[PDB]
Parts: C-alpha cells; sequence; structure tokens
C-alpha cells in the first residue's frame, strides 16, 4: 500500500 | 497556491461543485487533489483524492455522492456532491504536494438553505447588573435565541442615535435543539450609561426587525 | 492503521515552548508517516512536518524550520511535536496525522487535536453578574477569564430545558467572556430559584449565583 501523507 | 470560494450555499438535493483553482502556472493536471470535509470539534476527514478517471481514491465510509473531477480550462480540481444533505453542512478544504511542502486551501463553508422551518429569534435585552454597576462596570446583554436561517444583524442604539464603539457580537452557532443563537455586548461606563435615557438592541431577521429596549433605574 | 491519541489542551506564554504527544492506541504506532498538521481558529488547515516513526527521519515545512522539532519515544509508542518561541499566532489546534491508500481507497487516522492557546494573558477566575428577569429570559454574565474554557450549568443540573451557553469573546486585556441563558416559565417567576453553577477549571474555580427580579 501507498503512504498517505508523503 | 490554492484558492477556492469561501463560502458556497444551496438547496436540499442539489448537486454543487467546490471549486479548488491552483495558481497561475502551476498545471491542475500535473497534480492529485485532496479533499476533506470538517465538522465543528472534529479533526478534517478525508473524503477523496483526484487525479483522473484513472487514478482516484475514495475515503474509508465516504458516499459515493461524494465525487472529483478535474477543469482543466480553470486549473482547478473540483469536488462534486450530488443529493445535497443538512448533514453536508461543513468545511470543506483542498490540497496538494507542491514544492515538498503540503498546501492547503482556504476552505469552503458549505451552507444547506432551507433545512428546517424558518424561526423568527426571541431578544432578550439585558441592563447592567447593579452588583457590575458598584465594579465601574456596566455592560448591556442582547442574547438571541431559536432562529433559523443562522444569520442576523444587530444594531445598538443610544437613544434613537447609532452605537459604533464597544459592540461585541458573536457569531451564531447552534443550539441543543438545532436552532441557532448569537449573543451581542455593548461595553459601557456607568457614567455612559446613566446619561442616555435608553438603549436599545435591534434585530433584523429576514426583513422583519425586532427591538428591545432598557433604561436605567 | 491505529488510531491516535493525543495530549491534553496548553496554555503558554509568548517566548515559550510547547511539546505535544500523540500515542497510538494500541501500544505501537505503524511504520506509515506521522504528519503534523495545525489550524488557527476560524481558518484551514497548515502543514507542520512528518516523522518516519521507524526511523526517526523528519521533513519539517519551511515556515516551522527552527522551532519545530518533532521525536518518538523509543518503544514507538508516542509520537511528539515540540514548538518554540511561541508567539500568540501559534494559537491553534494541533493535530497528527498518519494513514495509507489501496488504489481505490484511502484510510486516513486523526488525532482529536490539542488546542494550545498562546497569551499574554494570565490564569484569572471569572466574575459573574446576573442577569435579572408568558416566557422570562434570565441569565449570568461570565467576565474576564482566562484561559478557556468555562462551563455553566443551572441548579446543580437539574435545569437543562432552554439552556444555552454561548461562545466566549475575546477581551482587551486578552480575559475572555460569556453568557450562559435559560428560559423559564414566567409564572415561576415568584417562587422557584434559579442558580447558575459557574466551573472554570484551569483556576479550580466555582461560582455559584443566585439571578432574581
Amino acid at each position: 500500500f501507498e503512504d498517505f501523507w508523503k | 497556491v490554492l484558492t477556492q470560494p469561501s463560502s458556497l450555499s444551496a438547496s436540499p438535493g442539489a448537486s454543487v461543485s467546490l471549486t479548488c483553482t491552483l495558481r497561475s502556472g502551476i498545471n491542475v493536471g500535473a497534480y492529485r487533489i485532496y479533499w476533506y470535509q470538517q465538522k465543528p470539534g472534529s479533526p478534517p476527514q478525508f473524503l477523496l483524492r483526484y487525479k483522473s478517471d484513472s487514478d482516484k481514491q475514495q475515503g474509508s465510509g465516504v458516499p459515493s455522492r461524494f465525487s472529483g473531477s478535474r477543469d482543466a480550462s480553470a486549473n482547478a480540481g473540483i469536488l462534486l456532491i450530488s443529493g445535497l444533505r443538512s448533514e453536508d453542512e461543513a468545511d470543506y478544504y483542498c490540497a496538494i504536494w507542491h514544492s515538498s511542502a503540503w498546501v492547503f486551501g482556504g476552505g469552503t463553508q458549505l451552507t444547506v438553505l432551507g433545512g428546517q422551518p424558518k424561526a423568527a429569534p426571541s431578544v432578550t435585552l439585558f441592563p447592567p447588573s447593579s452588583e457590575e454597576l458598584q465594579a465601574n462596570k456596566a455592560t448591556l446583554v442582547c442574547l438571541i435565541s431559536d432562529f433559523y436561517p443562522g444569520a442576523v444583524t444587530v444594531a445598538w442604539k443610544a437613544d434613537s442615535s447609532p452605537v459604533k464603539a464597544g459592540v461585541e457580537t458573536t457569531t451564531p452557532s447552534k443550539q441543543s435543539n438545532n436552532k441557532y443563537a448569537a449573543s451581542s455586548y455593548l461595553s459601557l461606563t456607568p457614567e455612559q450609561w446613566k446619561s442616555h435615557r435608553s438603549y436599545s438592541c435591534q434585530v433584523t431577521h429576514e426583513g422583519s426587525t425586532v427591538e428591545k429596549t432598557v433604561a436605567p433605574t | 492503521q491505529v488510531q491516535l491519541v493525543q495530549s491534553g489542551a496548553e496554555v503558554k506564554k509568548p517566548g515559550s515552548s510547547v511539546k505535544v504527544s500523540c500515542k497510538a492506541s494500541g501500544g505501537t504506532l505503524s511504520s506509515y508517516a506521522i504528519s503534523w498538521v495545525r489550524q488557527a481558529p476560524g481558518q484551514g488547515p497548515e502543514w507542520m512536518g512528518w516523522i518516519n516513526p521507524n526511523s526517526g527521519g523528519t521533513n519539517y515545512a519551511q515556515k516551522f524550520q527552527g522551532r519545530v522539532t518533532m521525536t518518538r519515544d523509543t518503544s514507538i509508542s508516542t509520537a511528539y511535536m515540540e514548538l518554540s518561541r511561541l508567539r500568540p499566532d501559534d494559537t491553534a489546534v494541533y493535530y497528527c496525522a498518519s494513514g495509507y491508500c489501496s488504489r481505490t481507497r484511502c484510510y486516513d487516522y486523526w488525532g482529536q487535536g490539542t488546542l494550545v492557546t498562546v497569551s499574554s494573558a494570565s490564569t484569572k477566575g471569572p466574575s459573574v453578574f446576573p442577569l435579572a428577569p408568558g416566557t422570562a429570559a434570565l441569565g449570568c454574565l461570565v467576565k474576564d477569564y482566562f484561559p478557556e474554557p468555562v462551563t455553566v450549568s443551572w441548579n446543580s443540573g437539574a435545569l437543562t430545558s432552554g439552556v444555552h451557553t454561548f461562545p466566549a469573546v475575546l477581551q482587551s486585556s486578552g480575559l475572555y467572556s460569556l453568557s450562559s441563558v435559560v428560559t423559564v416559565p414566567s409564572s415561576s417567576l415568584g417562587t422557584q430559584t434559579y442558580i447558575c453553577n459557574v466551573n472554570h477549571k484551569p483556576s479550580n474555580t466555582k461560582v455559584d449565583k443566585k439571578v432574581e427580579p
């Protein structure tokens, strides 16, 4: 999954 | 970098488009736009993010009537809300990753028109208490209750002349019964308060004015 | 991936520093970044930076470099944001947040927020004055206290109908003032007793004032 705040 | 209209109003059931306009030069096509909803007292809640019909992500538990889109002509991202409801009344914020800093728009306050019956305000004007006067201060308190929609105009008069200085009015907020209330204060010295025959608090709501008056004892 | 619980409200003088905490509910933070976002009253969010909870590496927003410090405890249980040389304009609600995304969804985990009030004013209990009164309105004027909040009840909580406590107004002195009103039947005014119970917890002050014609 993908980091939201980066 | 981002520009949102500060306020927007619409009727229940309407389809509303909220715009997030990016500064001239910063091309809207090369950014993924984030959208948040915030209700008073709570943190922002992520609604969705949109880059294209291809790459779009919906927030957890966010109804489908919230959708994203783009408007390249005006260099703006778009949040579409269809089937507008009273519970959609909130602040909506957009955001992008630009020049290695998260940048937020100023927010759009969304008001739903006609969510409940029209309610004229109840207005009570209190004079300074004798206790406060013995402390060499005088505060006239005008309390406005049970009104909808949540917009009033407050005017103060000394005798029949308008007052400018010393007036502080709170922004309307919701009561426990979901109508609105507001307070307004006129701050005077005891000498000013006794130097007039009367003071008045005038509340205009949807074209109808309610005047209340007090006088020194 | 985990719920975040923040520390309580802070009240500070200009020049001082504040340190807010952001603890994982569950004992361990996740690997995803913890971002710090603040929001001045009546304004929109403002990103301050993030920290990576495993590395401890930071990325500070330009406006806060040299003023903000973001750390983690060694058990990776709690994240911290420290802000120094505070000014009144640092007054805001400070949030921590973390999240992740599928290709279809995103899941944002926000703390409840921590209010940081920066002011030159000093802790001060309120002065309460009666607002004396078919329905009739009566109330209490709660003057010149700091910081927020004040709570008002009526007759020790036994009278809740028609009660509204209004938002506070910032005074020239940097103190606050508010009113609480209650609408009662006018026939009751002769016999029933009405006492407003003002509680200012930051100063451990309680004021109970009878309102009377």
